[PDB]
């Protein structure tokens, strides 16, 4: 006969929804990380295929929330640019400005504080096209009348740092080791970590900057292809150089506002004024959506004619690629790179800046990134796109895929894909033959 | 795709007739129910799934490459046009004329 | 009680522009997209396309490209599709329908508004 | 190997390194780390619990007095701990699993009577 | 097959002691248990020793207890029997058998499955 | 009969039901409930660790070799056992208490010396 | 004397009053603060009750076990162990090879338990 034996510590788990916390080596990887062992372990998982489903991680949404209070805590201790929203007298800048900026940059004066109440100051400063809207030559900040305004801290850099997620005890984050997986479904190929690798929380649209390339080839990742509502992400075999600057060499202003809190400010362009342009290389360009057409294919068929075009509208952080690149913030016209037909030198992009941001399509919360000194340049690596299909065809052998985006957890989907959290259920019962 | 519908689907109360919807793809085929002076309503969910607060009369079904809508009984109150869809493409529409 | 209440019907002359409000209430706007869908002069139902209002996305019908703008105001949750160049096709019963959670079920369906073209 | 690494190994092969398991057991982040650990801790204490309200407090390898029902699996001990792992095996007996604790319990508490009245047998 | 090849010998002083050696073949090793049984020349059989898979557990009878040691080495596949001070009455051919206990995961045994040759022990 | 269930019952009829009652004994507002359930495990643990310096450990009905002084209750176990409540008893011998815990300390590492002496006597 | 009293006793005196050093193991910034150390306690406390646990000492100050000692970790007599000397100077001689003993004791541990179920499948 057969008696219950009951054993502690089997290797059984099921899933679960946890809190992972932060692990690291600045608004992200705070102080309030723990530090990460140089020394990872990976116990890969022998015999053991596990069923994944990158559309409903809970962890992309705990990343999500993690940003979104660290980008919340690190404007707290900031100066408030409440008293900025007054009018302003803007005339045109003229001086040296080249024909592409042409009515871009303005220089606006107005009264600002001081650090008497008694006194006011007669101050100027240069402010984008996008920042200024106009009242009744008297123009307002676009934030005035939707948002309170937050100024960024000078010594708080934007520069993505690397996070790592790790399980608490008796959780454990398994890793899809698989090369062909595509998001969804058994992964045969399974190792559990105890934190996942270092994520850059790289805020943009349209495209993907810094990550993790696929190992074998382009894949193609959606909850269903077919649907039109769903956003697909395109993870790069092999990364597309993209070299983008800010050629205009500028400075930095601090005008006292009150006692003890400064407004950064431009002052002047020290030299022309130039349309801050972003160059893509073109050859790897072409070669790298000419195998997303091809990983396509395999899709939609072998007989379909593949269309790149445009957004076809929205907001300006979807209608063009967002990204921060050296403080500033860019917004990237993305419709010189998806405009072709796929039948069965170097690529420049014009760029917009803006100083007033509101992150994270929220209303009532906005953000000044104040000017940064001096040109900028940022070398980075397209990894991927955010893709979607254009639905109601009337013409059946062909597709139009047009970039997309905006959702920022769809970014950080195309990093937590490979990760699930577990819970661990250590204790468990067993025939066997013996008797107490 | 093309979905293709039967164009006038006939009978009584209590015949309990059935509307077919010809050539849909596999999982997620809703039903709809139109009102001439009225907005439509969405009575299938996803292949048989339906929506808190409509009468358990409706129910679909799917048989492999056909979906359907199975009415219990075709009360007097029901006369109406019952569109299926998947995704966006929409059928012909079926004159359900008591 | 989630409600979607339209503007009245409009004639419009061939050439114009007509655009059509929707304003919802009793859900929050922002986390569901909005689908408008033509119900075509006599004939069945012909989807137009839909926007998602959080980032303003729009993802129009390859028929309609070109010819459809859609939009939003976030501050009093409305919804605008705005047609240019109408001619005498484009008489027809319009709605918007809200979006079940993603994917195409287009659950709460407006009260509609009529465009009616001619000369 | 490591932890979970015998999971895909069998339960006779699985069951030699449950220690490997059991010592892996134990602002934005100040308060979530917080309820983590205090998490972490309160399901470790009720697992502890629950081995000792059936005798088995102190052991990973506790045999019980309870005999197994052919109604839970009847699979003989060449399919169970051979051939069979177990996540497959925790897969079998969910449904069955509650049953078996509540006999478990019931079990300890009649040895638990019977020891004490052995001892007082004077 | 499975073959168990004693080696052995049996030429031993009254008050001596011996070690008897078996190799086994043509299964796997470490999930059988082991036992020596013994059969005097001309009489029946005796069960002498028993060991466990892993070889930490020893069961003997009364009249050995405390002069017999059974031991086993998974790594090279063999089975030992040390016998120390003797006695008269154990003049017998001695056997390995395989079987005789198994560990709770296994299914129960309480039989010899294979028997060796054996080797004849004879006290001078 | 439930979650202390058997507190107006017999004491020899509520030592039947001891399982019940363990099995239940385990941002402001994040705090305020972080507090609550570190305060209720620090007092398992206590109560734990205080069985388990007794050398009671895992054991719901542990017997112990301290003898009974009458001068606590110099009452016969039939009256205890089979007419009092636990309520009343806590109450008769509360002011003993303190007493009775530090004898089973003693008791415990007497036997404890005395385990370790035998497990060398060879 | 009480907690930490017999801290410059030999061990041998110090063994005996092992229940005295035990029962002092357990008991918005200043709330967290509070939490995470009271948490911390509690974890290093089950930390030593689960090391114990899967050592077989579960329940116990004295434990004796099955694992002989190494003279290499330490040559000393039980005169000089035990009478001549303090647990401090002792854990500061051992300190290089105490990883190396939970190791032993663990899979000392692990082989009895396979051992005592064994003992119990036998009919
Ligand atoms: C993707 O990765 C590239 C390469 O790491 C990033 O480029 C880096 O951008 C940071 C600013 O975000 C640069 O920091 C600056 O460095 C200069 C060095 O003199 C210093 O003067 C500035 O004060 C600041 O520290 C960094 O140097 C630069 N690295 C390289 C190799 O160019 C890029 O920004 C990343 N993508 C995104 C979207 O941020
Ligand atoms: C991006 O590509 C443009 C276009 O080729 C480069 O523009 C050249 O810039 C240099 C000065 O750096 C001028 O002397 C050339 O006349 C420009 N060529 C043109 C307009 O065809 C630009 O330098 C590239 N830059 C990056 C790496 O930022
Ligand atoms: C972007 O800038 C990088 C340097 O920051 C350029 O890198 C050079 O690339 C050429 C080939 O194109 C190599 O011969 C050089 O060795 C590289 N230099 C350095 C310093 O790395 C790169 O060409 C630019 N990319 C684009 C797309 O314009
Ligand atoms: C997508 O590309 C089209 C051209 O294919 C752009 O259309 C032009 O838009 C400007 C205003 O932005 C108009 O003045 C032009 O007349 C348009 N041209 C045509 C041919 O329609 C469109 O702006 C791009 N969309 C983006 C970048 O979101
Ligand atoms: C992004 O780039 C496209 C093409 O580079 C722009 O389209 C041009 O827009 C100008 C502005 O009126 C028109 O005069 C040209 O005829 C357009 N060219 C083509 C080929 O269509 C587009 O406007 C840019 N996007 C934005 C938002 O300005
Ligand atoms: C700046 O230039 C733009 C060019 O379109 C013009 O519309 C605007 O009125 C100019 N502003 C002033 C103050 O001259
Ligand atoms: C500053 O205020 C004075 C009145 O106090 C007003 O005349 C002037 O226009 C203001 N400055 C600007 C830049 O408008
Ligand atoms: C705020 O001002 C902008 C000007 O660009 C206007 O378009 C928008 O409707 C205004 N919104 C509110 C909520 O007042
Ligand atoms: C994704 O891969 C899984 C496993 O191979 C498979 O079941 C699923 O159908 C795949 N999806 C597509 C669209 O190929
Ligand atoms: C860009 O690609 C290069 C390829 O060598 C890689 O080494 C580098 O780390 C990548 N940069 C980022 C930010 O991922
Ligand atoms: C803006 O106006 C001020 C007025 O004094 C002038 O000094 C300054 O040069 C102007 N800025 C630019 C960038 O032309
Ligand atoms: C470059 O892009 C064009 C776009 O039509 C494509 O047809 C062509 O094949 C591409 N060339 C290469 C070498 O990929
Ligand atoms: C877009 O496509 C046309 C062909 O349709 C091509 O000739 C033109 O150069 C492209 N325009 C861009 C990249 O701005
Ligand atoms: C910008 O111009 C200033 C002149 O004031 C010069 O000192 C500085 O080196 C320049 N910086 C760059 C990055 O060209
Ligand atoms: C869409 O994706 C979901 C989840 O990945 C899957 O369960 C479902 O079958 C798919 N449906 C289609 C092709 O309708
Ligand atoms: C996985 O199973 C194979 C047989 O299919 C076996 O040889 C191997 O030892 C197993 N691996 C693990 C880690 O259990
Ligand atoms: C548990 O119950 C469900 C529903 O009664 C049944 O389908 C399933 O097979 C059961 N699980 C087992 C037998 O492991
Ligand atoms: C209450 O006491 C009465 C006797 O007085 C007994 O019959 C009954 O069972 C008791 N109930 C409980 C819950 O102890
Ligand atoms: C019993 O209790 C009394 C009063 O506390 C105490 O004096 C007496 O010594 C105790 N009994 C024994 C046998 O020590
Ligand atoms: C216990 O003492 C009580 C006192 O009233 C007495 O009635 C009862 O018979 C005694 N029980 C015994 C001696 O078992
Ligand atoms: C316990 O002590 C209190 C205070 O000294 C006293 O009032 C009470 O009567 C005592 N109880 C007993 C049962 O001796
Ligand atoms: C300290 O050592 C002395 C002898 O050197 C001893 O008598 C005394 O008891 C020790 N103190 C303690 C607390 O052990
Ligand atoms: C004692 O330790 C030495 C080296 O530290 C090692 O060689 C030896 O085998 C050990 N002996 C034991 C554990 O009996
Ligand atoms: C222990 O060794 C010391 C020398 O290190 C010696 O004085 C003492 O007598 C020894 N004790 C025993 C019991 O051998």
């Amino acid at each position: 006969n057969l008696w219950v034996t009951v054993y502690y510590g089997v290797p059984v788990w099921k899933d679960a929804e946890t809190t992972l916390f932060c692990a690291s080596d600045n608004v992200w990887a705070t102080h309030a990380c723990v530090p990460t062992d140089p020394n990872p372990q990976e116990i890969h998982l022998e015999n053991v295929t596990e069923e994944f489903n990158m559309w409903k991680n809970n962890m992309v949404e705990q990343m999500h929330t993690d940003i979104i209070s660290l980008w919340d805590q690190s404007l707290k201790p900031c100066v408030k640019l409440t008293p900025l929203c007054v009018t302003l007298q803007c005339t045109n800048v003229t001086n040296n400005i080249t024909d592409d900026m042409r009515g871009e940059l303005k220089n606006c004066s107005f009264n600002m504080t001081t650090e008497l109440r008694d006194k006011k100051q007669k101050v100027y400063s240069l402010f984008y096209r996008l920042d200024v809207v106009q009242i009744n030559k008297e123009y307002r900040l676009i934030n005035c009348n939707t948002s309170a305004i937050t100024q960024a801290c000078p010594k708080v850099s934007f520069e993505p740092i690397p996070i790592h997620y790790c399980a608490p005890a008796g959780f454990a984050i398994l890793k899809c080791k698989d090369k062909k997986f595509n998001g969804t479904g058994p992964c045969p190929s399974v190792s559990t970590v105890q934190c996942t690798h270092g994520i850059k929380p790289v805020v943009s649209t349209q495209l993907l900057l810094n990550g993790s390339l696929a190992e074998e080839e382009v894949m193609i990742r959606s909850e269903n292809i077919t649907n039109n509502a769903k956003n697909i992400l395109v993870q790069f075999n092999t990364p597309v150089q993209i070299n983008c600057t800010r050629p205009n060499n500028n400075t930095r202003k601090s005008i006292r506002i009150g006692p003890g809190q400064a407004f950064y400010a431009t002052g002047d362009i020290i030299g022309d004024i130039r349309q801050a342009h972003c160059n893509v290389s073109k050859a790897t360009w072409n070669e790298t959506l000419g195998k997303v057409v091809k990983q396509l294919r395999k899709h939609f068929g072998n007989n379909t004619i593949i269309r790149f075009a445009n957004s076809s509208g929205g907001d300006l952080e979807v209608t063009t690629h967002s990204f921060n690149c050296g403080g500033e913030f860019f917004y990237c016209n993305t419709s010189g790179l998806f405009n072709s037909t796929w039948i069965s030198d170097s690529i420049t992009l014009p760029c917009r800046i803006k100083q007033i941001i509101n992150m994270w399509q929220r209303i009532g919360q906005a953000m000044y990134a104040p000017p940064i000194q001096g040109v900028i340049r940022c070398v980075s690596n397209i990894t991927g796109l955010i893709l979607t299909r254009d639905g109601g065809s009337t013409n059946s052998t062909t597709e139009t895929f047009r970039p997309g985006g905006g959702d920022m957890r769809d970014n950080w989907r195309s990093e937590l894909y490979k990760y699930k959290v577990v819970k661990i259920e250590p204790l468990g019962v067993a025939p066997t033959r013996c008797k107490r | 795709s093309a979905l293709t519908q039967p164009a006038s689907v006939s009978g009584s109360p209590g015949q309990s007739i059935t509307i077919s919807c010809i050539g849909t793809s596999s999982d997620n085929v809703s039903w709809y129910q139109h009102h001439p002076g009225k907005a439509p309503k969405l009575m299938i969910y996803e292949v048989d799934n339906r929506p808190s607060g409509v009468s358990a009369r409706f129910s679909g079904s799917k048989s492999g490459n056909t979906a359907s809508l199975t009415i219990s009984g075709l009360q007097a109150e029901d006369e109406a046009d019952y569109y299926c869809s998947s995704y966006e493409v929409f059928g012909t529409g079926t004159k359900v004329t008591v | 009680q989630v409600q979607l209440v339209q503007s009245g019907a409009e004639v419009k002359k061939p050439g114009a522009s007509v655009k059509v409000s929707c304003k919802a209430s009793g859900y929050t706007f922002d986390d569901y997209y909005m689908h408008w869908v033509r119900q075509a002069p006599g004939q069945g139902l012909e989807w137009m396309g839909w926007m998602n209002p959080k980032t303003g996305g729009v993802n129009y019908a390859q028929r309609f490209q070109g010819r459809v703008t859609m939009t939003r105001d976030r501050s009093i949750d409305t919804a605008y599709m705005e047609l240019n160049s109408l001619r005498s096709d484009d008489t027809a019963m319009y709605y918007c329908a809200r979006d079940y959670g993603g994917g195409y079920p287009l659950d709460f369906w407006g009260q509609g508004t009529l465009v009616t073209v001619s000369s | 190997l490591g932890f979970l690494g015998a999971a895909g190994s069998t339960m006779g092969a699985a069951s030699m390194t449950l220690t490997v398991q059991a010592r892996n057991l134990l602002t934005v982040w100040g308060i979530k780390q917080l309820q983590a650990r205090v998490l972490a801790v309160e399901r470790y204490l009720r697992d502890q619990q629950l081995l000792g309200i059936w005798g088995c407090s102190g052991k990973l390898i506790c045999c019980t007095n309870v005999p197994w029902n052919s109604s839970w699996s009847n699979r003989n001990l060449s399919e169970i701990w051979d051939n069979m792992t177990w996540l497959q095996w925790d897969k079998e007996i969910s449904n069955y699993t509650q049953i078996i604790y509540g006999l478990l319990e019931e079990s300890q508490n009649q040895q638990e009577k019977n020891e004490q009245d052995l001892l007082a047998l004077d | 097959e499975v073959q168990l090849v004693e080696t052995g010998g049996g030429l031993v002083q009254p008050g001596g002691s011996l070690k008897l050696s078996c190799r086994a073949s043509g299964y796997t090793f470490s999930s059988f248990a082991m036992s020596w049984v013994r059969q005097a020349p001309g009489k029946g059989l005796e069960w002498v020793s028993l060991i466990n898979d892993r070889g930490g557990l020893t069961f003997y009878v009364d009249s050995v207890k405390g002069r017999f040691t059974i031991s086993r080495d998974n790594s090279k596949n063999t089975l030992s029997l040390q016998m120390h001070s003797l006695r008269d009455g154990d003049t017998a051919v001695y056997y390995c058998a395989t079987g005789g206990m198994s560990s709770a995961l296994q299914s129960s045994k309480y039989y010899f499955d294979f028997w060796g040759q054996g080797a004849l022990v004879t006290v001078s």
